[PDB]
């Protein structure tokens, strides 16, 4: 019952890395700021984070995306996109609110 | 639910302080509370009084003091980190022997101890950092 | 009342976030809350022992980190997946001892190396998380 | 007189630095050195087209990468490798125009994308590198 | 030979400050000439006289100011950086229209231009960053 | 002829990695600040480093491995430990400074 933020590109950073390491089994993961990258498909992590959507629910930042140039259709199939309404949406259906700097 | 929001970063150089108004925006349209807006680290630096940015572009720290105007948050600045970084209120200036404040009317200065309260209080405590 | 986790995941002096989030453990001790620290990836670094600072012109802020203690975090976790990426082993790490007076324990070290199943357990167990 | 180089590896908004790092670019324009612009990891991301900020409450700086051959930039590069591994092609980037009324030079692009031996060529040739 | 020296960030939140100072307080000693300390992005922060950091650490401002004074060091703080920041001197604040200035005496705010005309004239360019 | 500075710890950034790629025969390698990391013999980079000691002459910063709590002979054989004085001399002994941020 937990929501990971990560903010952090992954090519960048390890924040992502650790964090997929760590979510467990429902918990839900919520990318924005460089951290959009991440959702992208065809990327080199695509393969890992199409994983993780076998046990986490993955989330991505639409404004953070949209400034980046990307649409919601270059997002890999499963992400959910949401605007800042439904980032708090989550904050408050989930538990506790982890960030991943 | 009522929220306790944290900054670790300074205006503009990270989207922190940016990604941490927006999150605070939409959650106050909702109804939301929250209960504290605390700046730590370089997050201090969003409280001074002393920035002209481009005008073309957004102003962090007026933006902030709107947002504490319309909906009367309590937007908290560390002492500790402050003193090391140069935010400076009246109190501060006196006790520290300088010649002039920079701290934005609409931001106190206070102790850490307000970031744990608020997280006590508070249901939800959400970090905005790199 | 409320579980708190300070998530440290950070090297020391490369940036300000190893000492300043230490600043925010030390003013958390008043409000006797549950607390926890945990050192994962980068973070484990903020524990190694021997550090010596003089060639850098900081002050040598390490030694806070065994008082942790006498400010009655009790609990205070190192991932070991994190170490053993780093090459390091507990000898590498500083003791923190803890001792009460009312219960006489007295523990020349309290910090506990665990698996990544036992960091995702304390993470659940949490109410808030500190992040720096 | 000097070869002066612009290495940029962070993706925008994240961080200032791609933004302050073109302003640099447009000030020494007016020094008449030899310059070249190279993005290189997340750098690459700085150059994507179709850009929009509103969401945001930023700025959309994007349109000022267009401008850079106004500004004598000649020579602007892409890592090869950084866009593959962002699943990124040409097609993905925004296409800056070069036009000189002496020499009658008028190209609709010059952003070129080059291999990693190119680039560390482009490094040995540089006589500064600002890095941000 | 002669070094431009580029600091990008804060003083404290990262080291880029204080390794930048160590730098060249060697090659001030080793006879080498720093052409100029030129400081960017949240670098223009190391200029504030507002600071009163822990007195049992070093002081930041107070040690480049010191160093500057020794070796008559030409220190610059970007305008458009410190503009964006907080970092004022007498002219930005009548400018700006501002109550008060923060900038300490022994740095100077100018134009980007002075970074690119330093990378000419000097020999080497060494960034401190993140 | 190029001095390439990394200053990120390895297991936290790509900055050493992306430096390894580029870095070509003959140049040196400057880590210091949080980058002294990746010049500790038995981590997960030990052998990328390792294999860099082949063609490029690799330096770390004494200040800052002794600040972080390692002695000389805790790095990978082969690279040589300099103080803030050495540093200096690198830059002037290589053509061109490139910082790794």
């Amino acid at each position: 019952s937990i929501l990971h933020t990560v903010n952090k590109s992954p090519f960048e950073r390890n924040s992502l890395e650790s964090c997929l390491k760590f979510a467990t089994e429902g918990a839900s993961v919520l990318l924005f700021e460089d951290g959009i990258y991440a959702a992208l498909a065809g990327t080199r992590v695509e393969s890992q984070v199409t994983e993780a959507l076998g046990k986490l629910k993955l989330y991505v930042l639409g404004p953070d995306l949209k400034a980046r140039g990307f649409s919601d259709e270059r997002v890999i199939p499963g992400i959910s996109v949401v605007d800042y309404a439904g980032f708090v949406d989550l904050t408050t259906e989930c538990d506790t609110v982890q960030a991943w700097l | 639910m009522k929220f306790a929001l944290q900054i670790n970063e300074g205006p503009y150089q990270h989207q922190a302080s940016d990604s941490a108004y927006q999150f605070a925006k939409a959650a106050l349209e909702k109804g939301h509370e929250i209960f504290r807006v605390f700046f730590y680290h370089d997050g201090v630096n969003n409280s001074t009084r002393l920035t002209t940015p481009p005008q073309d572009d957004r102003h962090i720290v007026n933006r902030w003091a709107e947002l504490a105007e319309q909906y009367e948050l309590d937007m908290v600045v560390c002492v500790a980190a402050a003193q090391r970084r140069g935010i400076v209120d009246e109190g501060e200036a006196s006790r520290n022997g300088k010649d002039a404040t920079n701290i934005h009317p609409k931001f106190r200065i206070s102790g850490l101890g307000q970031l744990v309260e608020a997280a006590i209080q508070a249901d939800r405590l959400v970090v905005f950092g790199d | 009342v409320k579980k708190f986790m300070y998530l440290n995941r950070k090297a020391p002096y490369g940036t300000i976030y190893a000492w300043e989030a230490l600043e925010v453990v030390l003013i958390g001790a008043a409000f006797d809350q549950d607390v926890c620290v945990l050192f994962l990836d980068d973070g484990v670094y903020q524990l190694t022992r021997g550090q010596d600072t003089k060639g850098i012109g900081m002050k040598n802020f390490s030694p806070t980190y065994r008082t942790l203690g006498d400010y009655e975090v009790r609990r205070i976790y190192v991932d070991r997946d994190s170490l053993e990426a780093r090459g390091l082993t507990q000898d590498d790490l500083v003791e923190i001892a803890f001792e009460d007076m009312e219960t006489e324990e007295e523990f020349d070290n309290i910090v506990e190396v665990i698996d990544s199943a036992r960091v995702s357990e304390l993470m659940n167990e949490s109410d808030a998380v500190f992040s720096f």
